[PDB]
């Protein structure tokens, strides 16, 4: 978060499994493995996406006939703010402890 | 896991934070010694290459997996069909040197010769990237250039790779929400 | 090693086949695992 | 005298004609937490209790290898089933009991079998089919099968909601004969239970 | 910095103001298998993780007293509202979190409460709120509240379909002021999760 | 040999019953790695084949017998003659992949190219029968995919290879009380 | 092991050659040698 000092804000981050619908409201998606943070003194908040798969690996590139996503959604929510309107929540994202790729192609890929 | 900002000290949170329990990684396939050491065709000039390294298609695995790296140090290994015999010469060497038989020469065998080269550059480490000139990368950094009557199919080989100070690497932008190319299926 | 796999021991000599290094007179690793975790919180049940 | 008191949660179920538990494949369920759910597992015992189902009236004119199959999980309105719509993956074993009362003076009999992976049967395969987790139900001898099978299939949890991994499959053998004393049909009954029960990742609310 | 994460189940919930859960009336749930449920009560610890919920806007015009109540269990549309479906006993705690997220430039204060057995509230008697399970929210401090309750009542199992032993109750102390850089209003939402779930005796299916 | 007849435990009954003595059995023959351990062939698509074991065609030895378990491993090893470069891409790769050389390309040498491929799908265990649906056996259930500018023949070899959960197999149904086939004669 | 049958050990490491299996954390076989066998019977000479 790098809004003003007097902006405040709780937001919300869930994790929907596939097989359902995605959330549009906090409340629903409250019954999904979510973490919930506010803005303060520490500026930044980070939180691991699981991984949760029937298999035990899972595909990096999308196929062209599967559409409906078949590893489930994130959704970032934003519960409440103060007087924060027009402030900005700069996201990052990297690899876990456990975040590991295998089996190398060339897939064109540029 | 909350944290201070602009700190940049990495901070890992693991799913522990919320129940759960990390897993068992392993890396072997990212591994840059690993991952770097394959073939990668590269489109030949008809008779004199150098070889250097950023003749690799960027877009390709080792083009671009090779541009990460602001430095690097490999042993090359090149693998060449051609016509007539194969004349390497080493680094910084007279291009009227192709010529000489001397030269590590390597007379004609089907279908292809595969040679090992050794790392020859008068630099400690290569680089994919100077800022001498703000393409336009200096003349020095190669491993040297081969000649033949006709050079058809050539094929680049990092051996050894160490790799120091990681540029950015991206990937094809997408215009829908999924890159959604067609998966080989049964 | 890389990717090598054989276990003969290799026909020519070393100084043949690579380039031989020279001492004089690893970093991203340890970054990563420097990296702080869990909580600055005062963790709740 | 062959009793045989089963019990799964708060449910019972005896019998007196037993012939005994088969179980099929494997006598314990194995790893459950597993690098594919990062621990997120958990075990929901509530779900572990037996539910009826009717499955065919066994008539006398059915001829051998008249089969019904019934795919598992099924339709199911309690506990078991509200976790199938509220958690995305799952494993359980199930725990079978097929009953087919007729009465001692009828004749002929029913094979019972939990097939994995069942889309439907070829007939010339029927003959083959003591091949999975089986018992006979045979009229003289006992009214019951009962068979246990464990969670089983190529990951270790599943989606239920696009997969079935077991087909219960009951099958007549030899024709129903009601002779004098036999009753003039049989209907064919099942009482199921989940057994080792486990959910992963939740869905967001039906709203 | 007084930071404090809380977790339920596969949930959390930091906050960087803490000032710290109060525990009304007891800081340890009491007996759970008595005499009155034969040992057939059972434990569903998925029911036990944080659900949202708005109460209110803190509107500048609110006067002193503007009180509102929200009795528990409500409407509820996931695991825990689907137990409250499927059995007929339960008991649980609470654990509460408001939050009124504003500014530092706003003043005045909010009240939280848990008070048992709240069918309205005279407004006399709103003066000494304070003897229920409490904290103040005021905007130059803090933005949550955070409070834990055991299951109280005069049995040691509810039917919630008929009793809802707690009302959480927000009450107006000051009234808000926006000043030059406060916020203009303040919505009120609580963060409210099951605590020590226990079950007896199910339902039939809904057919 | 008189046992409960529902009860479905195994019930073997030896010749001793009646005097006589069972004698010495050896099984090496029909043991699963051993039996399913040879060439099998396939007829491929002209050119873009994705490497399924249920390819294979469901009377032949390896075919059949593959598909009595319904869930199996092995590592794969095909053998394959081809015109130009034959190129494997692993399992789950974009088919556009197929064109890079980079992937484990093969290039031509008289008159048959073999290679063992590593298992790569990413369930535990495939399966060669699937009640997602009531052919139709998902695409994920595979060994990769190979292309050739045209593959004429295509051999499969299963090593390593576990099977689990015997199906039925069947024989060729006569009409005559003996299927009196014509033996091998000097 | 197999269908394999050499008596010199293979050139290739091992992890170049078979894919590498993984614990984590056989039944016919015991289910035909757990055959009852003989007679339920009192047996006559």
């Amino acid at each position: 978060f790098t809004g003003p000092t007097d902006a405040k804000a709780r937001y919300m981050i869930a994790y929907a499994p596939p097989g359902m619908e995605p959330p549009k409201t906090p409340e629903a998606a409250a019954h999904c493995i979510h973490a919930e943070w506010d803005t303060g003194l520490n500026s930044k908040f980070t939180f691991s996406i699981p991984y949760l798969s029937a298999a035990d690996y899972t595909y990096t590139a999308s196929d062209v006939a599967e559409t409906t996503n078949v590893q489930g959604w994130v959704c970032l929510f934003q519960i409440t703010h103060g007087k924060a309107d027009g402030d900005a929540l700069v996201v990052l994202a990297s690899a876990g402890k456990d975040f590991e790729l295998r089996l190398p192609v060339d897939a064109r890929t540029q | 896991t909350t944290s201070a900002g602009e700190s940049a000290d990495p901070v890992t949170a693991t799913v522990e934070n919320y129940g759960g329990e990390t897993q068992v990684q392993r890396r072997q396939h990212t591994d840059v010694s690993f991952i770097l050491d394959r073939f990668v065709k590269v489109t030949p000039k008809d008779q004199i290459n150098v070889l250097d390294l950023m003749q690799t298609p960027a877009h390709t695995l080792v083009g671009a997996l090779l541009r990460t790296a602001t430095y690097y140090f490999a042993d090359l290994e090149v693998a060449v069909k051609h016509e007539g015999n194969l004349t390497w010469v080493p680094n910084g060497a007279p291009e009227a040197a192709l010529d000489n038989t001397t030269n590590p020469t390597a007379y004609h065998k089907a279908p292809l010769t595969r040679l090992a080269l050794p790392y020859t550059a008068p630099h400690r480490v290569l680089a994919t990237v100077y800022n001498g000139e703000s393409r336009a990368l200096p003349t020095s950094f190669n491993y040297g250039a081969i000649k033949a009557t006709r050079v058809t199919e050539l094929l680049y080989r990092m051996k050894r790779a160490e790799t120091y100070c990681p540029r950015p690497l991206l990937a094809i932008h997408p215009d829908q929400a999924r890159h959604k190319q067609k998966i080989v299926a049964p | 090693s890389g990717n090598t796999g054989s276990i003969i021991n290799n026909y020519y000599m070393q100084q043949y086949q690579n380039s031989m290094d020279t001492q004089l007179g690893d970093w991203f690793s340890k970054l990563a695992s420097s990296a702080f975790s869990g909580l600055f919180g005062a963790l709740l049940a | 005298d062959r009793i045989l008191t089963t019990r799964n949660g708060h449910t019972t179920s005896t019998t007196q004609s037993s012939v005994g538990v088969t179980y099929g494949y494997a006598t314990a369920e194995d790893f459950v937490s597993g690098p594919n759910t990062s621990g997120l597992e958990t075990r929901v015992a509530q779900a572990e209790r037996f539910f009826k189902t009717h499955l065919f009236d066994w008539v006398t004119s059915d001829p051998f290898g008249r089969c019904h199959l019934l795919e598992l999980p099924t339709d199911h309105k309690g506990v078991y089933g509200y976790l199938t719509d509220s958690y995305a993956y799952m494993r359980n074993g199930w725990d079978v009991e097929v009953t087919a009362v007729g009465n001692q003076f009828n004749g002929g009999c029913l094979l019972v079998a939990m097939v994995p992976e069942l889309c439907s049967i070829q007939k010339r395969e029927l003959y083959q089919l003591t091949l999975f987790p089986h018992q006979f139900i045979n009229p003289r001898t006992n009214m019951t099968a009962h068979i246990t099978v464990p969670f089983v299939g190529v990951n270790r949890y599943d989606q239920y909601k696009v997969h079935k991994p077991w087909t219960l499959v009951v099958m007549v053998v030899a024709p129903l004969t009601v002779n004098s004393e036999g009753a003039p049909q049989i209907k064919v009954y099942a009482n199921i239970a989940p057994t080792n029960v486990h959910v992963a990742g939740e869905f967001p609310s039906k709203e």
